[PDB]
């Protein structure tokens, strides 16, 4: 956990997130929808288990991005929930929920669900 | 496209 | 949003979360599994849309709790994704994902899903 | 289970589903987006636990509706997963996933998630 | 769709499902937790879009398995929701919900969520 | 609106 | 019971 | 293990 989590991670689509894992279980960093532009970077914050079990278990973690920055506001927020798995081929396997602000009539279509794997290796 | 994706 | 979100919220089970919504879209606070004991309070962090749309839309938000504090470690983290809806009977409607750290053989059972409504009124 | 499940159920929105629970665990019936029109009725099929546990447990079940009938095709399918709970105020608590057919570029937005409670009482 | 869906599919874990796609949108077949034993085969039923769009879209579908057969009863049901994608390397990308029958006190842990890709190629 | 809802 | 719930 | 998995 901690030292293993801090770093740059890439998913299958080409998105980048840069995270620092703090000693007291805090995650802070930025998500970039594309590898090189300020207009596509968004703030993230989250938490992780800072004393994970000593058998071969993953480290549980989660984070949120609200999709507003200085250039764009998409009136929506995503949360990722998953676990870090260390070793030679470190990865974070996640499921995610994306909620949009809706009217009450449209609330049934407010939330999408999907899944994402992050690796330290950009392919 | 949504900024999570582009 | 912001001033409307800051405060104490209760769900149907009796859990309490206390949150401050910061000017730059940050949420900070504590979740309490039961209304009066330090051993049941956990840190939360999250994000919300700090300039939501002016028509009757909800404000999108999300937060994470990692289930470790000074007394207990449950080797797990939950993320809530949803939207605040203001007015006389303010509420936050959420869906949530709870992930446990597992071995790779057990990874299929790692994540539960559910939903929660928070109100300012304790019943 | 079985005899308790067979019947007409209503959710909070006003949708109706009519289901027969067969002796060998089959569910067959129709979903109606609104209480009185053929253009809004769709076929459903599913399965349930036909020998549930004798302590006070719910009966696990699930069903699928593909949103095509003689009048409309919405190029999408929903599955409901949940449990029947018997007694004086019988209900089926479900979570659901709605998937639309997408192009591969748009596959990230293909699936919505929500939840529904059905009661025998129309309010 | 239809002719393309009928057949044997394998996921990454080694599970097999055999499905017939009927002319009127019905899916019928068996799921096998392991490739060769009757005690591990379970009945499935579901629905699919039998007139999908002519641009390069997937075909939406869903099915249910209740985990009871002649040898075992696990007091639970899974629904898969997704889309078939044709071509040289045909696949069905799904998300799934597994619900167990619980007591009302334990209902919060009733439903797990995950995702599965089926291919015609066993690896 | 989607037929699940209207 | 999990601390989310008790 | 659950029969979905074994």
């Amino acid at each position: 956990a901690e030292a293993g989590i801090t770093g740059t991670w890439y998913n299958q689509l080409g998105s980048t997130f840069i995270v620092t894992a703090g000693a007291d279980g805090a995650l802070t960093g930025t998500y970039e929808s594309a590898v090189g532009n300020a207009e596509s970077r968004y703030v993230l914050t989250g938490r992780y288990d800072s004393a994970p079990a000593t058998d071969g278990s993953g480290t549980a973690l989660g984070w949120t991005v609200a999709w507003k920055n200085n250039y764009r506001n998409a009136h929506s927020a995503t949360t990722w929930s998953g676990q870090y798995v260390g070793g030679a081929e470190a990865r974070i396997n996640t499921q995610w929920l994306l909620t949009s602000g809706t009217t009450e009539a449209n609330a049934w279509k407010s939330t999408l669900v999907g899944h994402d794997t992050f690796t330290k290796v950009k392919p | 496209c949504h900024p999570q994706f582009c």
